[PDB]
């Protein structure tokens, strides 16, 4: 989790951002995750 | 113990009946209008028309 | 060009906006400064009788329309020279073009970070973001370090998250947070002396 | 007519007496013509 939270995601573009999304979301599809209920169920946090 | 399992059963049935809790939007098209801009007669006439 | 300020359009929502800025040199001439539009029109708000200060974070609410924002629209700010002021002061401007359905990844990555952090540190996701200190050069390592230091200084000393943040080298927030009194105001103007 | 129906107006608690005093001040200073509050109270300190 520390390796996750220390990456420099801000100011990261190009194919490197593609790499980083494929690394940090290996199994979920980002568009299917976009919605609020999906975000609440992925991170097991309350929707409100 | 068994009655507690039964109680969880009845509550789960009621939940399945209710469905999925409706999420309450807060980032919505609600600007923060003034009272005079919210209490127009044109605002009611256009609606009812 | 050399050094003037940074300007930001903060979209509150539909037809609601905000302008934040910090004019660098604030010592020449300033009386009821102005806000320009399309680089040549629409003095938006000329109402403040104060002078902006050096390196100071300001915020002025402004109402625009998303239509003109759809195209390149140069909004400017004019620190008004006393009697005449149209462009002949040290003028500053900036454009803001909007085009939806683009670039979903880098914001969702920061959201991944902040949601993991909220879930793990037990504080709410709004608290974990409000208690995250962000600078234009702030690396993510130093950002997480500031967050963890805040959690530590909250563990020992048993203090509030706001007091821990102030202990973590955080500025005084002029803006009213959480529908409550701002730190600046509950500090100095509660109730204003005399 | 200028009152904005916002969630912060609906929720945030203010002191009722402070609101009465604001209502009186905005009229008394409109009468006097002075916009400074402190200058107005200074004139208020000697008047009978």
């Amino acid at each position: 989790l520390y390796n996750i939270l220390t990456e420099d995601t801000e100011s990261l573009t190009g194919s490197d951002l593609e790499n980083s999304l494929k690394r940090n979301f290996p199994k979920v599809k980002i568009k299917d995750l976009m919605t609020l209920d999906a975000l609440a169920n992925y991170y097991e946090l309350p929707a409100d | 113990r068994d009655t507690l399992n039964e109680a969880k059963m009845w509550y789960m049935q009621a939940l399945g009946l209710l469905g999925d809790k409706p999420v309450s939007i807060f980032s919505n098209g609600w600007e923060n209008p003034s009272l005079s801009n919210a209490a127009d007669k044109t605002q009611a006439k256009q609606f009812h028309d | 060009e050399k050094q003037a300020d940074y300007i930001d359009l903060i979209p509150q929502g539909g037809n609601q906006f905000l302008v934040n800025f910090s004019v660098k040199k604030t010592k020449k001439d300033a009386t009821h400064f102005s806000i320009g539009y399309n680089k040549s029109f629409n003095n938006l708000a000329d109402k403040n009788g104060f002078v902006p200060l050096a390196g100071e974070h300001y915020s002025i609410p402004v109402t625009l329309d998303a239509k003109i924002l759809e195209k390149k629209t140069k909004i400017g700010i004019t620190r008004k020279k006393p009697e005449p002021a149209s462009d002949e002061n040290h003028y500053t401007s900036a454009t803001f073009t909007i085009h939806p359905n683009a670039e979903p990844g880098i914001w969702l990555l920061r959201l991944n970070k902040t949601l993991r952090l909220a879930k793990v540190s037990g504080m709410t996701p709004h608290e974990t973001q409000h208690a995250l200190i962000h600078v234009r050069n702030d690396s993510s390592e130093y950002e997480l370090r500031r967050f963890t230091e805040t959690l530590l200084y909250r563990k020992r000393y048993g203090i509030d998250t706001e007091t821990a943040l102030m202990l973590c080298n955080a500025g005084i927030s002029r803006i009213s947070y959480d529908g409550q009194l701002s730190h600046f105001d509950r500090l100095f103007n509660n109730p204003p002396l005399n | 007519a200028k009152l904005v129906l916002s969630q912060d107006n609906l929720d945030n608690e203010i002191s009722a007496l402070s609101l009465a005093n604001e209502q009186l001040e905005t009229a008394l200073m409109a009468q006097t013509g002075k916009t400074d509050k402190n200058k107005y109270y200074e004139t208020l300190a000697t008047s009978r």
